[PDB]
Formats: C-alpha cells, structure tokens, sequence
C-alpha cells in the first residue's frame, strides 16, 4: 500500500538581532521590578504592561535590551572546544584577552582602505595612537575610520566575524591540511582543527545563518510569567549597560559582558 | 546499535567525507561500490551512551544528557529534526509514531 | 524528503512496487536540486542502492546526466569524469546534461570545473562529445576573467595575468564596453556577506574549484602514481581489478587468510559480493583509465593541447579573446592583429 | 517509565491524553532568552506547501 | 582660462600661465604657506583635461616629486573615472586616489571605476593592503587609496619631502563633501592648513609616513 505520508521538521538556528526585535515589538530600559507603593509594574521595566501586556500574554511576550556595546555569546567563545576561536583560526588565550583583558586587537577588517602596519593583538596600547594620530586627523574625523585600523572588545571580534571569507577558509584550510599530510601529537592535533574549520564554514555557507550572530547586539527578555535569580541577572545588566550608556568605558563593557556571561550560563 | 557505524579514517578527505566523520555502515558499504573518492573507513564501537548522542534527531539528544552542547551546535548549523522517533513527539505532545 | 519517503514506500514494499530505473532518476534529480543543505552523501549512497539492484535496474541517460550534474556541483571532479564517460555513449547526451541552459546549465560547470583543475585531455574529450551532439558550447562556459582570458587559455602558468599584445591595453574601451557609462558594470569591490564576488562561481554547491594550472595538474597526478607504488612495495597497480582480488580474496580465526575462509563458510562474505560500479554497469573502458603510468608535462605537450582546444571552440561556436591567442592564421580568423 | 510502558503498548491516544502544549510552548521561551528560535513546520504531502505551527 | 585670477589682479602665483595674467585666489592653484620646505596647492580641477593642463604646469616648476589628491563626483560623469586615474599615474610621481563628493553611490564603486583606468580593482589594492605591501606601477609611480577625503588629504601632505609639490585637486574652493543627501562643510584649505601644523610632531613621535602603510615604532 501507498504510506500515509506525514512530513514535519523542526530546527533550531543562531537569531539575528533583526528577529530578536520582530519577537519583542518593547525594549526594556529600567531596572525596576515593581513599585514600592502602588505595587504595580514599573513603566519600561522588566515588567512593563506595555511590553508584556496587561496583568495570558506575559507567558509568551519577549521583550529585549539595547545592548550599547556587543557581547559575545559564552556557548560559542567559553566552551571548549570554541567555535569563534575555531572559526577565525586564533587561540582562545590571545581571543579571550580580546573580551576580558585590556588588550586590543590591530586591523580587525580586510573589505575597506588601512594605511597603518599595525597587525594581530597587542597586549599593551599604542603610545602614537593616543596622541599624535588623534591629534594629526583631528578627534571628529579620527572617530570614523579608527574602528578600521585597531578595536577592542567582543565588537573587534564581530568585525572579524561579519569580515570573513568562508570560500576562503575552505581553501587554506584543505591546502595547509594535505601539505601537513605529505610531511607527531600536534600534527595530527592540527589536522582536526583544520578539518573542523572547513565542515564549520561549509554549513554557514548552505544555511542562512550568519557567523557574525554569535556576537549579541540585542539581549532578548525571558516574559515576565516565566519568572515570577533570572530577575536579578537580568537587573544587573541592565544596570550597567545603563551606566555604559551614561558615560558614552573599557571596564565598563567588561562588566556588561561578564553580566551577560552569567546571564547565559555561568560557571563557565 | 552498538555495532552499525564506522569511522572515517584521518587519510579519508574528499567533498563527500571528512576525516574523523562518524557514518553508518550501510551507507559506508554502498558509497565504498559507487565512488573510489577516499572512502576510507574503520569500524568503531560505540557505547550506548555515546551512540544516544549521534542520532538524527537533536531533540532526543538535548533530552537525554548535555543539552548546553547538544543545541549549541545544532543551533549554529541549523539542524532538521524530522521526529521520526517517539521521544521526539512526546516532546512536542503529538502522537507517536507506533 | 519528500520524493525519498516515497521512494522508502517502493524500496521496502512489495515485488510489483519495486523502484525502475526512472523511480531513481526522480529521487536522485530531488537531491541534485535541493534548495539548501548538503546533499551529496545523500546522492552516493542512493547510487550504490542502485549499484546494489544491478541485476533487475539499468541506468539510461538521465541516470549519468544527473549525476555529472550533481558531483560537478560539489565538485566531486572525478566522479563526475567517470559518469560523464558513460554519457557519451548515449544519444543525444550532452544535450541532456545541458537542460536547455536550466538549473545554472550543468554542461557550462563541467566545462568550466575541468578548466579550473587543469584536466584539459579530458576537456578536449568533452567538446568532441558535444560535437557529435551538435551542441554549441555555451556563453556560461565562455565566461571571461578579469584578465580576458576564456577556457581556450586559463591553464597555461602565468596565471591571472595578461599577454603582451605588441602594445598597450586600453583600459578606457574596456571600461566603457563593460557598462561604466550607465552603472551597469561589474564592481569587484569585496562586500560582507554570503555571496561569492567571482561570476565564475555561480552555479557551484561551495564556489568553484581553485585555479590549477595544466602543469600543476600533471606534475600532481605523477607525484599520486608514485605513492601508490610505494604503498605497494611496502606490502605493478590493481585498482580496479575485482577480479584479482577476488582471487586474493580465495573466534574468527587471527589470520586473515584463515579468517577469510571463515567468513564464507559462515555465510558472512562471499565473492558474490565483490563487485564495483564499473563490472555492473558494463564499463569496459575505465580499465584503459586506471593503472597507467601518468605522462609528464612539456611545453610542447601544452601547445600542442592549446591549439586543438582553441580549434575546438572555435568550430562549436566559441570566440576565444586576443589575450587567448597571445598567451598560447587563427588569430586573424577571429579579426586579431597583434 | 510510565510514558516507556505505554509505548510498550502501543496506546498512542491515552499516552496523548496523560501528556496534554503548554510544555512545548514554554520550551520555545526559554530557548529565544539564548537567542535561538525553535520553528515548527508541517510540509503538506498533498501540495508541498510549508506551514508554520503557531508555537 | 584665467578669468578668475585677472579679476583678482585687476581689482587688486604660481606657474607660467600665471605670467600671463599678472601680464592682463580662492581655489585657482592657491598655494598653502605654513613655513615648509614642499608647496601645497589646491585647485579646482576635476575633468581630464583640466587635471592634465594642472599637472603639466606643476612639472615646469621643477620639484623633486609630484602628490596628487583626486577623487570623482558621484552619479554623475561617470566616463572621466578611468581617465583622470590614468593621467594621475602617468604625470605625478605618487597618486592618492579618494572620494570627491560620493553623493548616494557607494566611495568604493567609485573607486573601482578609477582603479579600472590603470588595470586595477579595489579587491587586488586590498589583498595588497594585507601583505602590508602595495607595489608600484609598471612605469615605476605609487598609487595609494583612501575613502575618506579627510584621511587622504592629510596624508599625501605627511607624505611631502623638501622640494616637493602636493596637488589636492577637485573641490577648489568649495566648502561642502556631499554624502548622501547632506552638503556636510568641509573646505580642502582647512585640512591643508591643519595637516601642516601638526606633521611635525607626528614626525618625532617616530612614525615613518613616507607611504602607504605607515610604520609605527610600535609595528615590525
């Protein structure tokens, strides 16, 4: 006999922020819970009838938050294996840096004109960068083109993210796999790196997710029903990406991003 | 279950496997008549638990042991799950296929 | 997942329900044009299901143009050779595997993936296939580079770089025939996002396969040989020959020649098992392709390739560049003076 | 081990009714707070055409 | 030719065709005196032929090198892109292509239009920017890159040595870079003028700017 067909599928894939906003339209912005004398929900907090609705629909209403500065996420960069440290080829140790240490990665983006020598990490500052080059272009006109020649912090590695050549990797990748093949524990140990670098970059390339989405920009909101611990994790970074935004600083986005952390999973 | 998957060995590279791929026997055995592309190949025995873990569904997977891990890699690759088997539509609060 | 739940109905049902060979044709083509994922492993191992039912299912003409079209897309190079070989038998053929320009025009991608590795002897016999069929070559196999080179001339080793001409190239002309009076030029300016810059690689699964020179592509396959040869010496090439290694084929014993002989008195393996795509399908002529000592490469070797190539394209309506001629009496048959 | 002896049966129905989603929609939830999204879709065997479960 | 300069003459320079109007200024080969060993000038050419005549009246005042800024209007006279590129790389000795007024096309679409003149793309002039290395042109003459006209500007002035000249074409007089739809004020005089005063501390702080990247003391 002909099967009674039954064709149904569910996946789960990496959201762009654009989705992230079209779940939520709704952006949290106060770090109150509810009020001490009314006892009602505090306007534009995290229980907010105009995000969430009134007091059904606060089981499954998101809300987000405006990150001002980008945040990695911890499954992708903490644990190990990394898939951001696999994907752009650098060791976690020099990437982690990047994102809680006060280091500063030079030349994050390849696609736009640099005119400085500047490459790779560096653990201290430049001494001229701080100085003579903001002083020569003026600060107006430095502020456009100085997130091109030298960043900082988790929106560096973005940059490098969004910047990638996924044809490219496939193909240093496979060169550099079988000129190790023609030549004992870290050549076999870099050959696994090598080949799941390229099945990492063949998926991005079939699929619709985008490398750059494992950086947060926009930090969806659990509805309120859900939880009636999560609040506090949620305060706490609402707290500091509020005080981020005030003082616009370094120290300021390592707070932001540790909160994130342990919002996300902590013990990491 | 234990019994019906081979490894694709570390020399095995083409546009078909990668080395180091964990693939069922009888696919194995039938590309191995079709293509001469390094199809190169071990048998491996898995254990149960490991063998929960290589499945085709990602929500058996994420319900049984390391769900951190098992969705943050289908979530990166945007993986299909096709509930085919029955803890997979208990989940979801359907009827079972059997 | 569709057409393969139904094929799963007539693989696994009753003796009048069972899969022909146009039942494989249609799951394999569903495959071939998935809209996203990879699909190829899929395809390999529907053919050796196929290769499996020998005895009551024969491939046609679309069986092998499906799956030239399919591994050239992944750029499984070789195994789209093996099958291309096979179409060349039938009638018709490579107008088949051209679908009428359809599908990002399959017979363009094989032209094209066999000029990127430098496998130009098997280029050549490509176009004399397409001759028989009377199918001019496509625009998408004539595609022109940066450079101005085609097919006709991409191989030899200066790579991505022009020829002398006997004078200057004017960049204004080019310019302004390639659109740069209306905004309608090609910018070759990197952007960010998943989409490849070089036109070269639509069509292409994982974009197309990197430039190889005809050169680098022979001196590859002589190093491979020898490989070969050193793994045997360790332990004359047989690959291929199901025959003689079924004659070396004549608790499971430790031994493996005793083992061996367990496994066919325990019924678990049998020479009736040995057998390969090519002995079922009646591919006399690959034995003629395998075990042979590579020929090496020479600048006249290459000449000599470039100017029966260049006739070729020429006859199935193919207009090689003034930069073609340079870098390999015909020049000024196109109306080139250098 | 309940749900496992009822499938030992085989009674799909009364599996169903002792299970019933609000288990599943909760599920998607907590799952968007990691910024991943869980879609439902039923691809119909009569036309092809993609629908998307309101989950 | 020479309209502007005799009015200014009469109600009331540089280059021979000058003699001819002292014989019978805002943007007309204006040159920038800061105290310093090389000229600047700013002018308004922007067409071919214009820029030809420009580059031919430096080159009879006998300096050592010639550093000519030029960009390309947006949307607009889109066949002179190519040409002007390749009378910049064949009359000046150093080449710093930027953006003159994008308007609503991209700085980089335009930029690849006037790479096209000499045989470029903007891709190879980036792949070169990655092996920190860009090469010279087959007459032996540099060509550098930047779409910031703020950035150019400066410098191809920080490039200047004694006895140089550095032609900042284009805009002339003009006080407006048109991006998008906003005329923001920018005048080519200012930046000149600005550059000038700080390049020598930037000299001292041991930064090489001789070309195209720049060597920090702090990069190898």
């Amino acid at each position: 006999m002909i099967d009674r067909y039954k064709h149904q599928q569910l996946r789960i894939g990496l959201v762009s922020p654009q989705q992230i906003s079209a779940w939520a339209t709704g952006e949290v912005t106060k770090p109150y819970t509810f009020h001490y004398k009314t006892n009602k929900p505090e306007k534009d907090g995290l229980f907010c009838e105009r995000i969430f609705g009134p007091i059904r629909i606060r089981r499954y209403q998101m809300g987000y938050i405006k990150l001002t500065c980008p945040v990695t996420h911890v499954w992708y960069l903490k644990r190990l294996p990394s898939y951001i440290a696999n994907l752009l080829d650098k060791p976690l140790k020099e990437l982690e840096g990047l994102v809680y240490c006060d280091f500063s990665f030079a030349r994050p983006i390849t696609k736009k004109p640099t005119f400085l020598r500047l490459r790779g990490s560096f653990e201290y500052e430049i001494q001229s960068w701080k100085y003579s080059i903001p002083l020569f272009f003026t600060t107006q006109g430095f502020e456009i083109f100085r997130n091109r020649e030298i960043s900082t912090g988790a929106g560096a590695i973005r940059e490098q993210l969004a910047d990638l050549d996924l044809r490219i990797i496939i193909e240093n990748s496979l060169v550099e796999w079988k000129q190790l093949g023609e030549e004992d524990r870290k050549i076999v140990r870099r050959k696994d790196f090598l080949v799941r670098r390229m099945e990492l970059a063949k998926h991005f390339i079939r699929t619709n997710i985008e490398p750059e989405w494992m950086v947060l920009c926009l930090l969806p909101v659990l509805p309120p029903e859900l939880r009636p611990d999560i609040n506090e994790l949620y305060r706490r970074v609402i707290y500091r990406n509020n005080t981020l935004t005030d003082l616009l600083v370094m120290c300021q986005e390592k707070l932001v991003q540790e909160a994130v952390d342990t919002l996300l999973d902590n013990g990491i | 279950q234990i019994t019906s998957k081979v490894l694709v060995s570390e020399e095995g590279m083409s546009n078909v496997f990668l080395p180091g791929e964990l693939i069922g026997l009888l696919r194995a055995e039938r590309t191995g008549r079709a293509l001469e592309e390094a199809i190169c190949y071990r048998a491996v025995l898995l254990g149960i638990t490991r063998a929960s873990l290589n499945t085709q569904s990602f929500i058996s997977e994420a319900s049984f042991q390391e769900t951190a891990r098992v969705l943050a890699k289908a979530a990166l690759r945007g993986r299909i799950d096709w509930l085919k088997g029955l803890k997979e539509n208990v989940v979801l609060g359907g009827v079972i296929p059997a | 997942e569709v057409a393969y739940a139904t094929f799963e109905n007539m693989e696994y049902g009753e003796d009048f329900m069972k899969p022909d060979t146009e039942t494989y044709n249609w799951v394999i083509q569903a495959y071939t044009r998935a809209d996203s994922y990879d699909r190829v492993q899929d395809v390999a191992e529907l053919l050796g299901m196929m290769v499996e039912d020998y005895k009551r299912v024969q491939p046609n003409v679309k069986t092998h143009a499906l799956l030239v079209e399919c591994f050239t897309k992944y750029c499984v190079v070789k195994e789209a050779i093996r099958h291309f070989r096979a179409l060349k038998n039938f009638e018709g053929g490579t107008k088949v595997l051209h679908n009428a320009g359809n599908f990002e025009d399959p017979l363009s991608l094989y032209l094209r993936a066999l000029c990127r590795e430098g496998r130009i002897v098997e280029l050549i016999d490509a176009l004399d296939a397409m001759r028989r069929d009377n199918q001019p070559i496509p625009p998408r196999a004539m595609i022109m580079s940066r450079k101005y080179r085609t097919l006709v001339s991409s191989w030899i080793e200066p790579l991505q770089e022009e020829a002398e001409l006997g004078y200057e190239i004017d960049y204004l002309a080019r310019y302004v025939e390639e659109g740069g009076l209306t905004g309608e030029r090609k910018r070759w300016v990197p952007r960010r996002g998943k989409t490849p810059l070089d036109p070269d690689a639509a069509g292409f699964i994982y974009s197309n396969p990197i430039e190889t020179s005809f050169k680098q592509r022979c001196l590859e396959d002589w190093k491979v040989h020898h490989r070969k040869l050193l793994r045997t010496l360790q332990s004359k090439l047989h690959e291929g020959d199901t025959e003689f290694w079924k004659r070396r084929f004549l608790w499971f014993p430790e031994e493996p020649f005793e083992a061996f002989k367990e496994m066919r008195e325990r019924k678990v393996f049998d020479v009736s098992d040995m057998y390969t795509i090519a002995d079922v399908w009646g591919w006399t002529w690959e034995k003629d392709f395998k075990n042979k000592t590579p020929r090496r490469w020479s600048q006249e070797w290459e000449v000599e390739l470039a100017i029966v190539l260049m006739a070729k394209v020429i006859e199935l309506g193919g207009v090689p560049t003034i930069g073609d001629c340079a870098v390999i009496q015909t020049t000024h048959s196109l109306g080139y003076a250098f | 081990m309940e749900v496992w002896a009822l499938e030992g049966f085989g009674v799909a129905h009364i599996l169903q009714e002792m299970l019933t989603p609000e288990s599943f929609r909760l599920l998607v939830r907590e799952l968007r707070s990691l910024a991943l999204e869980l879609n439902h879709f039923l691809v119909s065997e009569k036309n092809f055409q993609i629908n998307r479960k309101e989950v | 030719n020479g309209k502007t300069t005799t009015t200014y003459l009469i109600k009331s320079l540089l280059g021979r065709h000058n003699i001819y109007n002292i014989l019978a200024v805002p943007g007309r080969c204006e040159l920038i005196d800061e105290e310093q060993a090389f000229g600047v000038i700013v002018d308004h050419a922007n067409t071919p032929d214009g820029l030809s005549r420009l580059l031919d009246s430096v080159r009879e005042l006998k300096p050592r090198r010639i550093i000519t800024v030029i960009g390309c209007a947006g949307e607009n006279e889109r066949g002179k892109r190519p040409v002007m590129t390749k009378i910049a790389t064949e009359k000046s000795d150093v080449t710093m292509l930027t953006s003159d007024n994008p308007g609503n096309e991209d700085p980089l679409d335009i930029l690849d239009d006037m790479l096209s003149g000499i045989g470029w793309t903007m891709q190879e002039y980036l792949k070169h920017g990655e092996h920190d290395y860009y090469p010279p042109l087959s007459n032996g003459h540099r060509l550098f890159l930047h779409d910031v006209r703020r950035v150019a500007v400066r410098c191809a002035v920080a490039m200047g040595e004694e006895g140089d000249m550095v032609v900042v074409a284009g805009k002339g007089h003009e006080s407006y870079q048109l991006e998008g739809d906003k005329k923001e004020f920018y005048d080519d005089r200012e930046e000149c003028r600005e550059a000038l005063q700080y390049v020598d501390e930037l000299h001292q702080a041991g930064i090489d700017t001789s070309e195209f990247p720049w060597r920090l003391p702090e990069s190898h």
